């Protein structure tokens, strides 16, 4: 991405929400399986699309 | 249908092993379907439709 | 029925094919929520296919052939008696389908 | 009382006794318990199967009890 | 033999759609129904016994009232012991 300035903690970085989803996506299947929201995991993949 | 096995299994090939039976074991697939497409059972298949 | 709460599992109780057509009545009874009448209503049907069709066995098509016989019952449903050309017209189907299924008409028992 | 409101199923009580009182046509155990010994035992065929029941269950026949049915 | 039964069928359902209130005209989805999960062969649909004889002793438990086991056993043709039997069957429901 492109760099750009903050108010923020020593110990926090400003990610954009639109790659969060795209970078911890397994990890949203996983969890949105162990919730019980999703049923398989296309159909997590549906809901994340 | 030969899963879990190297090989799967025509209505002779099976009938030997049991019984002889031909419309019988036919028979036998078409209310295990049937009874796999009940929808008490069947609403996590239906989504494996799509693929 | 009313009880028919009650009898939700003992529906099924040491049941037979009926349990497969309680699916069916599953499929109606959701279908009934697309109709939009009550869905617990569907165990009527079902029981009424226990006592006018039931009783004996019959064999089912898989193909071309139900799609011709819901063509025709759809032409045919609307006859009555001097509307040949209507069915022609509204059902886009030339004088000798609709001809074919007056006869389809006339020839049962 | 989580008793009263409850009907007269949860007795077990013998066959014999279990047709004796749909006679009268008892619905509540709390219909029931408002009803004395001496009025019950004109019904024909229960004298020795109710006291031990109701005993075991913390209830005894005679008792009062104001506003009845609640509904 | 197909052709004529399906007709039946279809025609059946209709009207006792029409019976329920529903369009007769959603028969015909239900028959594809009957179809898709179905089609294959011939089965015997005979009696289905089960909600038969429910239906049976639920009408002859609703007729009882307190003391009529004579006429049921004058109507329904069924001795004191079935009345017993669906006196605690419907007892056994709360």
């Amino acid at each position: 991405s492109v760099i750009t300035v903050g108010y923020l903690r020593l110990h926090q970085c400003g990610l954009p929400k639109k790659m969060a989803l795209e970078l911890f996506k397994p990890f949203i299947y996983g969890k949105l399986e162990l919730r019980g929201l999703a049923t398989t995991i296309k159909a997590a993949k549906k809901m994340v699309e | 249908f030969g899963i879990d096995m190297n090989t799967d299994y025509t209505l002779e090939e099976v009938g030997k092993q049991f019984d002889v039976t031909r419309e019988r074991i036919r028979q036998i697939e078409a209310k295990a379907l049937r009874k796999l497409r009940h929808p008490s059972r069947s609403e996590v298949l239906r989504s494996f439709l799509d693929d | 029925d009313t009880i028919l709460a009650h009898l939700d599992n003992p529906a099924e109780d040491t049941s037979r094919f009926p349990a497969l057509l309680a699916e069916l009545n599953d499929l109606l009874r959701g279908e009934l929520s697309r109709l939009g009448v009550d869905p617990a209503h569907s165990l009527e049907i079902v029981v009424a296919i226990c006592k006018h069709l039931g009783g004996g066995q019959v064999y089912i098509p898989r193909g071309q052939a139900l799609d011709s016989l819901i063509r025709d019952l759809r032409i045919w449903n609307d006859f009555n008696g001097r509307n040949v050309s209507e069915l022609t017209t509204r059902y886009g189907v030339t004088f000798n389908t609709v001809y074919k299924a007056i006869r389809r008409m006339r020839r049962l028992k | 009382d989580p008793i009263l409101l409850r009907p007269v199923d949860d007795l077990e009580l013998t066959v014999r006794s279990a047709n004796c009182l749909k006679a009268e046509a008892i619905h509540y155990i709390g219909d029931l318990v408002q009803r004395t010994e001496v009025e019950l035992l004109k019904t024909p065929n229960s004298l020795t199967e109710i006291k031990d029941v109701l005993a075991s269950r913390g209830l005894s026949l005679g008792m009062r009890l104001e506003n009845w049915p609640p509904a």
